[PDB]
């Protein structure tokens, strides 16, 4: 098979700056027609692949002219000038010279933006859940940068541990920030036993840690 | 107006077979080559093969010969991918895409999620994350298997400020996620907020109103 190497695996680029990424083939992609049989695709998060460039240099119908390509023989380059938040995703090259057609392993575009502190929100468990015997307490860190953050749970001032997990979004398609959810799971009995539920957030955008808390029953 | 519509998510047993569909509308599938692409969770795109819809002839990546069979029904406007002797390596999203001489790779389906498992499906429990300038509210989508779930807000009328989190596994071997949205605090007494949660493997669809807390 023809092998396509995409190096590096991840490149960071600042909003509004240009970037170049590489696809190198194990053999020449020159077809007898005089076309080089290489394509570029963008896969945004949760989406199908989207064609950007055909045959090295040709802009696909409906694609921004911020995207261009060049190269010959074995080394090809996609260029994105004035990178926008919407360009976040993974770029894949594909060769059509020989069957089987083959993809490169893909280059993730990381978008650099300014530091941003999280907005922090805490949610008690729903009365509907409590009837089922389980209590889930949720802590939301909204629209922050960079990705690193620490969430500690405390119940009546007792530092919790072992009884929580979290999820982080990929970089936002509009503003290139992250958001993070942390869920504390306890048993109806435990939750009914204790008063003060607190989420303590540490992030480099904050001059000191932020705590959001509620007292059970006190609405 | 031209579209490829792929079949729903499937939970299938190890050793069994599955057949995925890719339906053309707004064009005649016989005028196109149909490509199938695999993507295992968190991995890259893998070319499976492609069928000439006018002739039925297929090219395959030999890594899949004896597991993958691409076919086309010219009359019904549908292409298919059949996978046999399923293993956990076949858990993935499968995309279909067309190619023509004038437009190249200009059209893809939204992908079909296939999960190969001995385990039975579980549908989600949906709970409100009730709101406290800007307010946050949401829905907790708890204890389902397999992926994926879909979440919308107000039947898709509300897109701005929504964040639907990646699923995480619990120690139970079941997935959980949350979807949140930030809204003007002034809308809390006026505007209704409903999360719409669908899970095809469990034949689950739920709508949960999220409204200010209590007292
Ligand atoms: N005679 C060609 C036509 C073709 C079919 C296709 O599915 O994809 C393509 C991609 C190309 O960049 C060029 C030609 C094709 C062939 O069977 O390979």
């Amino acid at each position: 098979d023809i092998e396509l190497t995409q190096s590096p695996s991840s490149v960071p680029v600042t909003l509004g700056e240009s970037v170049s990424i590489s696809c190198r083939s194990s053999t020449s992609l020159l077809h007898s027609s005089g076309k080089h049989r290489l394509y570029w695709f963008l896969q945004r998060p949760g989406q199908s692949p989207q064609l950007l460039i055909y045959y090295v240099s040709n802009l696909a119908s409906g694609v921004s002219d911020r995207f261009s390509g060049s190269g010959s023989g074995t080394d090809f380059t996609l260029r994105i000038s004035r990178v926008e938040a919407g360009d976040f995703g993974v770029y894949y090259c594909l060769q059509s010279l020989e069957y089987p057609f083959t993809f490169g392993s893909g280059t993730k575009l990381e978008i650099k933006r300014t530091v941003a502190a999280p907005s922090v929100f805490i949610f008690p468990p729903s009365d509907e859940q409590l009837k089922s015997g389980t209590a889930s307490v949720v802590c939301l860190l909204n629209n922050f940068y960079p990705r690193e953050a620490k969430v500690q749970w405390k119940v009546d001032n007792a530092l919790q541990s072992g009884n929580s997990q979290e999820s982080v979004t990929e970089q936002d398609s509009k503003d290139s920030t992250y958001s993070l959810s942390s869920t504390l799971t306890l048993s109806k009995a435990d939750y009914e036993k204790h008063k003060v539920y607190a989420c303590e957030v540490t992030h480099q955008g904050l001059s000191s840690p932020v705590t959001k808390s509620f007292n059970r029953g006190e609405c | 107006e031209v579209k490829l519509q792929q079949s729903g998510a499937e939970l299938v047993k190890p050793g069994a077979s599955v057949k995925l569909s890719c339906t053309a509308s707004g064009f005649n599938i016989k005028d196109t080559y149909i490509h199938w692409v695999k993507q295992r969770p968190g991995q890259g795109l893998e070319w499976i093969g492609r069928i000439n819809s006018a002739t039925g002839l297929v090219k395959y990546d030999p890594k899949f010969q004896g597991k993958a069979t691409i076919t086309v029904d010219m009359y019904s406007n549908i292409a298919y991918l059949r996978l046999t002797s399923l293993t956990s390596e076949d858990t993935a999203v499968y995309y279909c895409g067309r190619w023509t001489f004038p437009r190249y790779f200009d059209l893809w389906g939204a992908g079909t999620t296939v999960t190969v498992s001995s385990a039975s499906t579980k549908g989600p429990s949906v709970f409100p994350l009730a709101p406290s300038g800007t307010a946050a509210l949401g829905c907790l989508v708890k204890d389902y298997f397999p992926e994926p779930v879909t979440v919308s807000w107000n039947s898709g009328a509300l897109t701005s400020g929504v964040h639907t989190f990646p699923a995480v596994l619990q120690s139970s071997g079941l997935y959980s996620l949350s979807s949140v949205v930030t809204v003007p605090s002034s809308s809390l007494g006026t505007q209704t907020y409903i999360c719409n949660v669908n899970h095809k493997p469990s034949n689950t669809k739920v709508d949960k109103k999220v409204e200010p807390k209590s007292c």
